[PDB]
């Protein structure tokens, strides 16, 4: 029942093929050549042979094409991962079928050296071979089996060396930092953005959490684009109950919702004092305030400012109100003062 | 010994994971029709992170007991038989195992209180170690028999060593932290994989268990290191179907993960 569908589907592709000669030589076409014509032999010859029916495993490499037709895969990494997975699995299963057929049938013209070997043991045999482990418990004895193994070792090992390292790499490591801040009743938290490094965080946390200060419970939320290094991750671990980190940019309205800026007591924008171009650093931080104020005007914002003439831009913002708690810390004005 | 009671140990572990999972969902359903948590959750946060003076005591003590618990498994794995019938008072190894498990149970409860999300806390990789280690012990103390089971899973606790060291501010340099993380991962996986091979090979094929390949745990350790290095001497190899089935998956992800591990360890 499956083959007559696979036969009419072959005819449909033949009609859709612009070129007929090259369609006949297609790899997927050869799968049809050694699968369906043998099937109608069995209905007439009244006997079944394992033959080359293992070639239907080669159809697994059309899986990425099917998914792209249905618009299921869109990202390049997702498409690449599906292509590599399908290629490796189909080659692995097809190679096992060739080994299973050659070993079980025996050498041609005498068929007296048949090696009883299960198909699933062959699957275990190829994966050992492709990994270059070579236990030796299972090995090929027939001339054809060794001949195909020699051919497979030249090309099959390259498939394992290229697909397997990329498959795990494409999956990658999970995004450790993400999601939405958990909401708590009567919770006072602030958002710190800008220059988030081990230099700035450690000095800020020591001042913010000091024994000489008033005992108030305020959680600190850090938002940054780059993932933190191992030094910063360890610092966050030691302050697990009071300091939290998120990955994202302050200019993204989606990321602003994750850290709940509207419910935050105030937003602190750190600045890179040791910056090559203060003008770029100042204006980049100014854009951060605009994004925060765009999300909600009634949010207290404290920003570090390198040069004084950039303060005019912030003061001209319609949503900027000093009476509500918005403050500008100008490094040049204070240092020279 | 005529009939194996391995399913009893497995059934309780599965039931504990299932019952604990649904209770959290049931509590959420119960919370729909419906303080201490404000204090306890914050209080338990410093206990597990070693921030308070009593928090560091728990962090160091659980570090020591994690090492000692693995040693108890090593002498347990030296037993030739996989299932033994013995009373609790006859062997002192089981008594000490029970002593370590009650601490690992209350420590499990402490982290549950400190956990911000309860559903994901049950599904985290650490909790599955407790699910397949602690409930088996009470089944053993109740049915009055012992089984190797999945006791090798405590070797997975070795990967929290870098976290413990960072909690005590022992590791500060980024290179030192990276080196400790890679060493712990390699050792924990190496010991855990050997335990899986040791259990599968010794127990035999399921439902009949007639093909039992006698294989010492330390020989399994020597077998895995040869397999990982792609040497393949062939003197020691898996014969059971499940032993080969696990080896197929280990050859796929175990070598791929370790491909980028050793080069960044030597430098
Ligand atoms: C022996 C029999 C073997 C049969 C299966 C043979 C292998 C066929 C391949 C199966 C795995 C394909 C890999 C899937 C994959 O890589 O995609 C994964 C996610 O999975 C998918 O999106 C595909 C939908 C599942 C389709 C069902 C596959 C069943 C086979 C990438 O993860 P992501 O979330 O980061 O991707 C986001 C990108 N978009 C938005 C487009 C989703
Ligand atoms: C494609 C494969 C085509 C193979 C056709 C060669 C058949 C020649 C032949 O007579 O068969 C065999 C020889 O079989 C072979 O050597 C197969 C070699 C094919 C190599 C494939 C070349 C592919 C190029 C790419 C003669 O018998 P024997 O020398 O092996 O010794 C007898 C032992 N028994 C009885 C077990 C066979
Ligand atoms: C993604 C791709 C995943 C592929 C997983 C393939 C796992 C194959 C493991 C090899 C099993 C094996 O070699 O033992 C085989 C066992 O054969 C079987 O019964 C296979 C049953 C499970 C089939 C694998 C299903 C995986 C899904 C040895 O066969 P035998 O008893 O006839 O040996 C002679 C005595
Ligand atoms: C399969 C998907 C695995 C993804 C892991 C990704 C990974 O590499 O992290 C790996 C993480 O590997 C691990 O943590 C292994 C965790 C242990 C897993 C074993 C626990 C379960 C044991 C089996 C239980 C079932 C038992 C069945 C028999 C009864 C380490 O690399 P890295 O992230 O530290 O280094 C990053 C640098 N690159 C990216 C280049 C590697
Ligand atoms: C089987 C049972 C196995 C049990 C052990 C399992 C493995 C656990 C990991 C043990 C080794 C981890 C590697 C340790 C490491 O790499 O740290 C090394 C130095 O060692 C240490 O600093 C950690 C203190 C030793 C703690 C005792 C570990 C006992 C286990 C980093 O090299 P460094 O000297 O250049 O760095 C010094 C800078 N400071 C001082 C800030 C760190
Ligand atoms: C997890 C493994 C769960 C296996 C449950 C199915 C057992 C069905 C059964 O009846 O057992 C066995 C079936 O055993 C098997 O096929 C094991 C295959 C499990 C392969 C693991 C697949 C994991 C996928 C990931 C029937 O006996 P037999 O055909 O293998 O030949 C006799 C062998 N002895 C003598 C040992 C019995
Ligand atoms: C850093 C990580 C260091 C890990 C070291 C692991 C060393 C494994 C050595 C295995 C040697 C082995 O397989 O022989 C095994 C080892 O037998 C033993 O007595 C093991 C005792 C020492 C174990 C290694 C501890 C080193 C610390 C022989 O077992 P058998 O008598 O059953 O052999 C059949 C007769
Ligand atoms: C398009 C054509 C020219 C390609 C070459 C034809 C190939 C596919 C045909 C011609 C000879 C055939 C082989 C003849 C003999 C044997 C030995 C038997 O025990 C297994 C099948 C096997 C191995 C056949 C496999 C398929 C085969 C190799
Ligand atoms: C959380 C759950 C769903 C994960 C899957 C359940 C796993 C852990 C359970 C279910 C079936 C169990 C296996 C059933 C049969 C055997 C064979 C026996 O000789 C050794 C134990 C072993 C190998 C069990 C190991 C644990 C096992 C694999
Ligand atoms: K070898
Ligand atoms: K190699």
């Amino acid at each position: 029942a499956f083959n007559i569908f696979f036969m009419v589907y072959f005819f449909i592709r033949f009609i859709a093929a612009s070129d007929k000669l090259w369609f006949m030589l297609e790899m997927y076409s050869f799968v049809d050549y050694f699968t369906i014509p043998p099937s109608f032999v069995s209905i007439y010859l009244d006997r079944t042979w394992i033959g080359l029916r293992f070639l239907r495993a080669l159809r697994l490499m059309t899986v990425p094409d099917i998914l792209q037709y249905l618009n299921v895969l869109k990202t390049s990494s997702s498409i690449r991962l599906a292509q590599l997975v399908s290629i490796f699995i189909s080659v692995w299963l097809t190679a096992a079928g060739i080994i299973h057929l050659l070993e079980n049938s025996g050498d041609p013209l005498d068929f007296d050296n048949a090696h009883r070997l299960s198909y699933w043991t062959c699957v275990y045999f190829l994966i050992v071979t492709m990994s270059t482990v070579g236990y030796g418990d299972v090995y090929c004895e027939t001339v054809l089996g060794r001949t195909f193994l020699v051919f497979f070792l030249l090309v099959g090992l390259a498939i394992f060396a290229s697909c397997i390292p990329e498959i795990i790499d494409l999956i990658g490591t999970r995004a450790k930092y993400g999601g939405t801040l958990k909401n708590e009743k009567g919770r006072r938290h602030i958002v710190v953005c800008g220059h988030i490094t081990y230099e700035s965080v450690s000095h800020f946390l020591k001042d913010f959490l000091h024994e000489d200060r008033e005992d108030v419970d305020v959680e600190v939320v850090f938002l940054h684009r780059k993932p933190p290094d191992l030094e910063l991750e360890g610092l966050f671990k030691r302050h697990f109950t009071t300091v939290e980190f998120f990955q994202g940019t302050i200019m993204n309205p989606i990321d602003l919702q994750r850290v709940k800026v509207h419910e935050a007591d105030a937003c602190l924008v750190l600045a890179n004092k040791y910056c090559q171009d203060p003008d770029a650093e100042d204006a980049a931080n100014i854009m951060r305030v605009i994004s925060i104020k765009n999300y909600s005007d009634d949010i207290r914002v404290i920003i570090q400012l390198m040069q004084y003439h950039n303060k005019a831009y912030l003061l001209n913002i319609p949503s900027w109100d000093w009476k509500q708690g918005d403050d500008v810390i100008c490094l040049a004005e204070l240092k020279l003062g | 010994l005529k009939v194996r009671k391995y399913w009893c140990f497995l059934l309780s572990s599965i039931f504990t994971f299932l019952a604990g999972l649904l209770v959290v969902l049931l509590w959420r359903a119960f919370a729909f029709v419906c303080t201490f948590m404000t204090e306890a959750k914050d209080w338990a946060g410093e206990l597990i992170s070693g921030q308070t003076t009593t928090g560091r005591i728990l962090v160091v003590l659980v570090f020591i007991l994690s090492i000692a618990s693995l040693i108890i498994y090593f002498v347990d794995a030296s037993s030739e038989e996989v299932e033994r019938c013995q009373k609790w008072s006859n062997n002192i190894t089981q008594q000490i195992d029970l002593a370590f498990n009650i601490f690992f149970m209350v420590y499990f409860f402490i982290r549950f209180i400190a956990a911000s999300d309860k559903l994901w806390f049950m599904l985290e990789m650490y909790s599955f170690v407790d699910y397949f280690t602690i409930p088996p012990s009470f089944v053993s103390i109740y049915l009055d028999r012992t089984w190797i089971g999945l006791r090798f899973l405590r070797a997975l606790r070795l990967m929290t060593v870098p976290d413990i060291l960072q909690y005590l501010n022992v590791l500060k340099t980024s290179s030192s932290i990276r080196l400790a993380q890679l060493v712990s991962i390699f050792i924990s996986v190496w010991l855990t994989a050997a335990g899986i091979i040791h259990l599968l090979e010794n127990s035999g094929d399921p439902l009949d268990f007639d093909n039992a390949h006698r294989l010492s745990y330390w020989t399994c350790v020597y077998f895995l290191i040869v397999t990982m290095s792609t040497v393949g001497y062939g003197d020691v190899y898996c014969e059971t179907v499940l032993g080969r089935t696990f080896l197929v998956f280990f050859l796929l992800v175990g070598l791929a993960i370790f491909a980028s591990c050793i080069p960044e360890i030597i430098d």
